C-alpha cells in the first residue's frame, strides 16, 4: 500500500456498541494498550453516535501514531486476527485527514 | 495498565 503515519482499524466496531458506556471504554482502553505495544501512539478516535446522531458514517475508528514505522510493524500483525469473531481489516490514514476527522 | 491479559480481542479459531 502506502504508509502515512496514523492507522486504520476498519471491521471490528458496530453502532449498536460505539453507544454504550460500557463497550466504549472497553473499545477505547484495550485498542489504546494494544496499538501501544509496537510503538507509540499518540491518540486514538472512535465516534460515538449521540443516540444516533453520528450513525450515518459510523462502523470505522482509527488510532493517530507517531511514526510509519511501529504503524506498519503494528497493522502487519493485526491484520488477519478477529476483534471477535470476524477478521479486523487494518489499513492507513492520513493525519490530515484523521484530524479533520474526513475519514479515510 | 489493565486489559493487557484476560479477554483476547485478535484471535481467528
Amino acid at each position: 500500500g502506502h504508509p502515512t503515519e496514523v492507522l486504520c482499524l476498519m471491521n471490528m466496531v458496530l453502532p449498536e456498541e460505539l453507544l454504550d458506556d460500557e463497550e466504549y471504554e472497553e473499545i477505547v482502553e484495550d485498542v489504546r494498550d494494544e496499538c501501544s505495544k509496537y510503538g507509540l501512539v499518540k491518540s486514538i478516535e472512535i465516534p460515538r453516535p449521540v443516540d444516533g446522531v453520528e450513525v450515518p458514517g459510523c462502523g470505522k475508528i482509527f488510532v493517530e501514531f507517531t511514526s510509519v514505522f511501529d504503524c506498519q510493524k503494528a497493522m502487519q500483525g493485526l491484520t488477519g486476527r478477529k476483534f471477535a469473531n470476524r477478521v479486523v481489516v487494518t489499513k492507513y490514514c492520513d493525519p490530515d485527514s484523521y484530524h479533520r476527522r474526513d475519514f479515510w | 495498565p489493565s486489559k493487557k491479559r484476560k479477554r483476547s480481542r485478535w484471535n481467528q479459531d
